[PDB]
């Protein structure tokens, strides 16, 4: 089991653009330099599997994605994973895909408040559990 | 120029095929005397046409208990049927799968087999068979067994779909149903091509919340089982901007020997009051379809994973949003499939809109979908029925009954390994594998 | 088609009889005198089952009646709806049995059973294809005891694939009709087991609390008493005469309520039964009707199912219903009351809808019920029994008319059996 | 193009629904019965034109007693609502916070969400949701709160304003009104963007003056609360010459997170005969607005200081007049503002004039005003509601209510606190800082 | 929907009865036969609370009439309005009570409760929702009184989650009707206080005081009484009956009425009362209704409010009525009779506002307010008993049917610690 916060209007809370994507590129040591990137959906089933170990079978996604159709199958990944811990976040797979930033920001605001909440401290090296 | 043939056997299949026949000759425009007033032939796929204006169905109402028979004969439709068709013997099966396989079923097999045969020489394109039966039904399961085995025998590979009617959890009308239940999958597991799978309490639940009559006798489930089935159908019946087959389904949905048993839905499925605040759009009723309670067998798809869908939407229907909605749900987050199926869905579309029986419960719409669904959830019901059929023989109820009338334990053992296997296959098929 | 032959014995079995045919020809729309005076064509759809046609557009039934003393023939032969009967089925003894087993069974019924079994294979080859026999009868006297016995172990014989039924009386716990009970019933019960196929027992004090209580009655004569069994005795048959939405008959009902060969004793029922006052008042809905049916105290056994469990249950339901609420209602009823079901069967109702009324309703039930708790019926009766034969009491004449104690010793063994199998099959799990 | 659904909760947003969608169908033209005899689409916005020319409401009806929702079924508009919509329970909340937020609340929450899903995703644009909820209720406010964290979870980031009926400081209904009010306020707080808020003793005197009637009855009063409604949503139905949208509203009004209660005013609020005597000038209803006892709530805004405000004519509104007549409001000494906002004001002008429902009481004008100013003075309606709180719960009355109902005593500190944090927050931002 | 069973006990409780069915059925437009007569729909939109729809569109009361004698109930049912009652709730037994605590409550009460709670089980089946029930007796009777609360236990651990309101009819101080009065009260508010959700004491004097001055009645017969009390208990239950402005039920009646689980005791009022003569000189408007109910002389139970303070107070309007008036009246009513308002519950009154008006009436009203001057009533209760319970006088009546000089500490005991606690709260800052 997981536990779940929402996110409507936090004021000294939410972090600025440039802030967010160091984190990422800092917790999963890659190179993104734009946060519409984060399309794929390969760095967010990184997340949860860092957050819970198993949960999600690695192998299954792939992180060579260029096309619309490579996009998709990477975020139904991600649905299985959400429904097996029990998360009830439901992820707007339909507009994330397009890779603009209205629709890309919202979604990592509301995964780092996700990320806080069920981040028990752990230390690993994803290098090797990408390779 | 394609004609494929319907066997109703027992009660149940009597009746639905009594509400399915009318619906047909409401659809092709054939008064009840058999006389008439996309369409031109259309009717010559079901309706043999004879020296004068007179159009006779290819149907075959099979029973042994001449009650119901009586009542089909002598009810509003007596002019349309062949009499010689309409086949009763003297006394019922009583619910025993030994008795309306072994006993009594020996004694008028023949005759059956020798009007099919007829009927099948008569034409000249034959494509399938339509098995309209029950399963708890002593007669229905025995008759349907030994139906399917000389059928088989006899014509080697052709399509044989049934209409069954799988007992529901809960709701129970007869006691010896686990018995005979396990008894005819094990039995007739082998000699089928496409099984579509109904149960009475999802209709029940349907019809009381979805159109809202408190007061559901058997009519308004034959009329929507009807519906389904004529769906079904009309891809063969009319025309239509991409037409499937009988074969297509076939093909489509079975990817296992084993695993053929599918499950049906259809809507809209509203009233006349709801229907005008309503705007029946091709999304909106793709999704309704989907929807998890809508399903026609009490199961939820959410508790499995899809196998194989196969879609068919009939009347004003425009690939390009059809194309937009399935694009739509497949994104949509309660739907997934097997890793090992990346394409899971078949579309056809036609153009022929539903039509409506008078009298009847539904209202017109111009845009009609039926869902056909091969899925994993059938692996909890199939678990159910074991459990039920196990506690019941773990100390040798009516079993005397069913030895009495010519068989064994053997058989018993036989069938309880054979369901084991089958649920066992169908577990591990759709569970997820490395490598 | 599915004839059914009817065979009274005993004073009660031509009471219980003559009353019985008049609920028919009333269903059937058939006049006293014998010729068909309905108006519905589907009366006369299915009239070879019970009737049998003969010139002139007569309908005479197909009914033995036998009886060892002419009192009872007299009565049903001179009173009215009396001419329509064959009179020759009306075979009659001359001295009565005497409340006697041997003088019923071995001695002055051994000369009327012949000409009996004539009667009933006359009847047997006119008939189109033969469903099965009904036999209504007393396990307390002699006459009804005695050839019932008799003529059920000689028509098994000759027709041993047939499913017949046995209607019988049981003696009453508080009050005993006839002095010298036990014996008559323990030498019944154990050959009643033997060769039948479900016999409904009924009880006469059971129908005196349900009469006078439920329907509201302070002087119940045997003309309200033999009622009550009539139209209980009329809604098993009724699924086969006439058509319904979920079809059943003799042999459905049999499969489904008798598990094992020898746990075949049932315990009826009726609804509604109201007050002639009290029906003005009450919705008569599906909802009500299981509500009564299914209490311990409308029930026609002297025995409380409380202090047992439903092995199997059925309920033929009669008049037009819609079945969203016939099978919602009893889901609800065994949920409810699964303390009093057995637990290894599942789903254990069965349940038959037709479509034609009773006379006078607009939806009534029948409801039989194999339970446990005839486990005590029969302990009770076997515990008197063994009393009085310790003491070697009133049968100086039962051994003298032919019968022996080595007879006794097997049957109240077999009584003893029956009752431990059902007693362990309630505990069993 | 642009949709915004409503969702009426508790008798009082039902009553105040019933009212408003009556002022809609007026300004659009539509019949009751749905046909119909700046417009070219403008009712695209609120009603879902369905296939035939019928017009159905993208309204929600919840209530859990069904005593008020079958007056409205029953009613002059009952061919209008879509009959799905209109949800009901069984039995009411008995002005119970808990039971309408633990115990009877939770068995149909998740029915009304299905129908706020289903509506959602037949629209395209979707901006916010409008809520017309009480605040001494049972399911008025226990309810409420939990459509706000369901409806939150589900949609991210949308406008969720409320129209809230605060209770009056003197007139009272009910005598659990503090401890529901405190209750609802601590968790809705962080849920909702804008709540507009109004009480029902400061309507009455408006109506007794300004109106000259004696006799309001609560009609009355909702036909005076719905043209509030009108005016903010009127930027999106019509055209002007300059626009506002429902975003506008809210980045405009709320300077903090927490602070976000600013309350509502209408002007001319005139009657029939007062109206010849009156030449009804731009630089006088402006001036008639601000007026202390024209307030829809029960407070004196010249006891506090203003933080912005937000003005929205509509008709033949010239904007050289609107920007004179603001200038000479701001240098009165009567309307004091905040020193860290040197801009206090939005204005917004639309082109269509506010009509008139038959047998109304207000006169037809050619030029209205709402004004929603967030005000510092609200201050003192927290204090006022907090001291009620605080004086019951001393001796903990009426506590064991709400204890039995699936709540515990420890839920009731965290709340008062919360209002205490919040009431030294509106005024150590209202107050000066050094530097 | 939210369907009321209504149980009535003793003789003033049919009595009682009697004239509520008559005010029902004239606010519905329901014949005596029991056929719908009425002209608007409106009445046939919530039917099922109180009655219950039948064959034939006749509709038969929910209601449950008992009694240890049958002269209450030969009275009702020879009587006129009584072809509409259920003859199956007419339940009665062969003995009276003889004022008698124990014959009520252990000995002759045993038998009448086992088959009373059976036909409250197949009322409450037959309900949609129920939403509670209902009870009218006395609190110094014996059958009134044993079998009331031994009906209230028996029901509340069938149906804990329900709330059921009793309108006893408490003792009065000056005259008594009965010797032994202390003896039965006393033992009975012990057993109400645990067990009872809310409840209503009416006094009898009370009523005497009210029809001879307000409405000017010489001779006030048992009748006149009767229709007074059925306006109050008839105006309670209206709020759900028909549309409202405010709407109200019984649920939220307790919410705002009770605000401890012991201080359930209430006191009733209504408005307007006038004669026929002085009805014209009146203008009906809400200034003096309001008036009328807040007077002291103008109430039910025989207990000033000047000697206590209003805990909370509600205020059911009836007929059609701007509700400014209704607001800004009470509020005129708090700020000038402010002393006798407890001060730790600001804004301490409820309305609620209906849109049918009563019969010949263009509105009137009802209040019920929760005050602390019923203290004094129960400190006048427990002085007689504790003086007559000290010589021990009539108790050897008591102890011979059961119950014995053990079980009366507590219930004395209790009695003083209830008072106790309404004592304290009065003077409470
Ligand atoms: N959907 C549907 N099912 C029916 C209908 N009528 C009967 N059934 C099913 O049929 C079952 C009863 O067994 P049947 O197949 O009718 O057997 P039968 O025709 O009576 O013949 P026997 O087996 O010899 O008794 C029930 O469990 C029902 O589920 C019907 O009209 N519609
Ligand atoms: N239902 C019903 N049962 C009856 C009626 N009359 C008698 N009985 C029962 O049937 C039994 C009658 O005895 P029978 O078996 O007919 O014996 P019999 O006719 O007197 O002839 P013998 O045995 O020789 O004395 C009694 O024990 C009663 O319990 C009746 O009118 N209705
Ligand atoms: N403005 C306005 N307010 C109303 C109206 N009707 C009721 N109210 C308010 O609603 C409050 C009554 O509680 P509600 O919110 O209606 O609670 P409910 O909807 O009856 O549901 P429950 O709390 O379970 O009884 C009163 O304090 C009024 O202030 C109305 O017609 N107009
Ligand atoms: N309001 C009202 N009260 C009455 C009326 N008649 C009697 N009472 C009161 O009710 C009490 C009657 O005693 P019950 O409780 O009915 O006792 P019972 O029915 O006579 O049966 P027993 O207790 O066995 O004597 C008396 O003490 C009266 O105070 C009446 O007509 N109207
Ligand atoms: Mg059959
Ligand atoms: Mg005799
Ligand atoms: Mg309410
Ligand atoms: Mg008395």
């Amino acid at each position: 089991m997981a536990v779940n916060v929402y996110s409507t209007s936090v004021t000294s809370e939410n972090l600025s653009r440039h802030d967010m994507l160091a984190w990422v590129n800092d917790s999963l040591h890659l190179n993104y330099t734009k946060i519409e990137q984060l399309c794929s959906g390969a760095a967010y089933c990184q997340f949860m599997d860092m957050l819970f170990p198993g949960c999600v079978h690695l192998r299954k996604v792939k992180f060579q994605a260029k096309l619309e159709h490579e996009y998709i199958h990477n975020f139904k990944v991600l649905q299985a994973a959400f429904k097996k811990m029990g998360v009830d976040k439901i992820i707007p797979v339909e507009k994330l895909v397009k890779g603009k930033f209205q629709d890309n920001f919202e979604f990592i605001q509301w995964f780092k408040k996700f990320f806080d909440a069920n981040y028990d401290g752990k230390d690993y090296n994803p290098l090797l559990a990408r390779q | 120029m394609r004609e494929c043939i319907s066997i109703h056997v027992g009660q149940a299949g009597v009746q639905i095929g009594n509400a399915c026949w009318e619906l047909y000759c409401l659809e092709h425009g054939i008064q009840p005397d058999g006389q008439m007033p996309h369409h031109h032939d259309s009717f010559n796929t079901f309706f043999s046409e004879t020296g004068a204006g007179k159009h006779v169905p290819r149907a075959v109402f099979v029973d042994l208990e001449p009650t119901v028979i009586d009542e089909v004969r002598t009810g509003t439709y007596r002019q349309l049927f062949h009499p010689e068709q309409l086949i009763t013997g003297k006394e019922d099966a009583a619910n025993n799968y030994a008795r309306g396989h072994y006993t009594i079923g020996k004694e008028i097999i023949d005759l059956v087999l020798d009007r099919i045969r007829k009927l099948a020489d008569q034409c000249t394109g034959l494509q399938g068979f339509l098995v309209f039966h029950s399963f708890g039904g002593g007669t229905g399961s025995g008759f349907t067994s030994l139906l399917m085995e000389r059928l088989s025998v006899d014509y080697g590979k052709k399509s044989k779909l049934e209409f069954s009617i799988y007992p529901a959890p809960q709701v129970s009308t007869a006691v010896v149903e686990p018995y005979n239940s396990i008894l005819t999958t094990h039995t007739t597991l082998e000699h089928s091509d496409c099984a579509f799978m109904v149960d009475n309490e999802a209709i029940y639940d349907i019809c009381r919340r979805n159109l809202d009559i408190e007061r559901p006798t058997y009519t308004n489930l034959n009329r929507l089982i009807s519906q389904i089935v004529s769906s079904i159908t009309a891809s063969l019946r009319f025309d239509g901007a991409l037409n499937v087959d009988l074969t297509q389904f076939q093909t489509n949905l079975v990817p296992y020997p084993r695993i053929h048993f599918p499950l049906a839905t259809y809507a809209p499925v509203i009233s006349a009051e709801k229907a005008y605040h309503e705007q029946l759009s091709v999304a909106e009723i793709t999704n309704a379809c989907f929807e998890p309670a809508n399903q026609m067998v009490k199961c939820d798809p959410r508790h499995g994973k899809y196998m194989a869908c196969c879609l068919l939407y009939r009347g004003d229907v425009v690939p390009k949003d059809v194309n937009a909605a399935i694009a739509t749900i497949k994104t949509k987050r309660s739907i997934q499939f097997v890793d090992w199926c990346p394409t899971g869905f078949k579309v056809g579309i036609n153009y022929q809109p539903p039509t409506v029986v008078p009298g009847g419960d539904l209202a017109k719409v111009q845009r009609a979908v039926c869902m056909l669904s091969n899925t994993t959830a059938i692996a909890e019901a199939w678990a159910r029925l074991d459990h039920k059929f196990d506690l019941m023989y773990a100390k040798r109820a009516f079993v005397h009954w069913y030895v009495g009338e010519g068989m064994e334990e053997g058989e018993f053992s036989e069938a309880r390994e054979d369901m084991a296997a089958l649920e066992k296959d169908y577990e591990e098929v759709g569970v997820d594998s490395v490598e | 088609m599915r004839e059914i032959v009817h065979i009274q014995a005993g004073q009660c079995g031509n009471q219980i009889g003559a009353k019985f045919w008049e609920v028919i020809s009333d269903e059937h729309g058939i006049d006293p005198s014998g010729n068909y005076v309905g108006d519905s064509d589907l009366q006369l759809e299915r009239i070879s089952v019970y009737y049998n046609e003969a010139s002139s557009h007569k309908y005479v039934p197909r009914a033995i009646l036998v009886d060892l003393e002419p009192g009872t023939m007299d009565s049903v032969r001179s009173g009215a709806f009396g001419h329509l009967f064959r009179p020759d089925n009306f075979i009659f003894g001359q001295s009565g049995a005497g409340n006697n087993w041997a003088k019923g069974h071995y001695t002055e019924g051994a000369e009327l059973v012949d000409s009996v079994l004539d009667v009933v294979r006359k009847e047997c080859e006119n008939c189109d294809c033969l469903q099965g026999f009904q036999l209504t009868h007393s396990l307390g006297g002699g006459t009804g005891s005695g050839m019932g016995t008799l003529l059920i172990s000689k028509v098994r014989e000759e027709y041993p694939d047939r499913i017949m039924n046995t209607f019988s009386v049981v003696p009453s716990p508080k009050v005993s009709d006839t002095v010298v009970e036990p014996y008559n019933a323990t030498l019944s019960i154990h050959q009643l087991v033997e060769n039948t196929d479900e016999t409904y027992c009924i009880d006469n004090e059971a129908l005196y609390d349900i009469c006078f209580r439920t329907l509201k009655l302070a002087t119940p004569t045997y003309g309200d008493l033999n009622h009550l069994v009539s139209a209980t005795m009329s809604g098993v048959t009724t699924s086969l005469r006439f058509p319904g939405q979920l079809n059943a008959d003799l042999r459905k009902l049999a499969v489904n309520m008798v598990p094992f060969p020898r746990l075949h004793f049932f315990m009826p029922g009726f609804a509604p039964l109201t007050a002639r006052g009290s029906q003005q008042y009450r919705a008569l809905t599906v909802p009500e009707l299981t509500q009564q049916m299914f209490d311990a105290k409308n029930m026609m056994a002297a025995c409380d199912p409380r202090h047992g469990r439903y092995l199997t249950v059925a309920t033929v339901f009669r008049g037009r219903m819609s079945m969203k609420e016939v099978d919602e209602q009893m889901l609800a009823i065994q949920s409810k009351n699964s303390s009093y079901f057995v637990e290894w069967i599942p789903n254990n109702v069965k349940v038959a809808v037709c479509d034609i009324p009773p006379r006078g309703l607009k939806m009534s039930s029948t409801f039989i019920g194999n339970s446990t708790a005839i486990q005590e019926l029969f302990k009770r009766i076997s515990e008197q029994f063994t009393a009085m034969f310790r003491r070697k009491a009133f049968l100086h004449w039962y051994t003298g008319e032919g019968m022996d104690e080595m007879e006794f010793t097997e049957a109240e063994s077999n009584m003893n059996d029956l009752v431990s199998e059902y007693q362990q099959y309630q505990d069993a799990t």
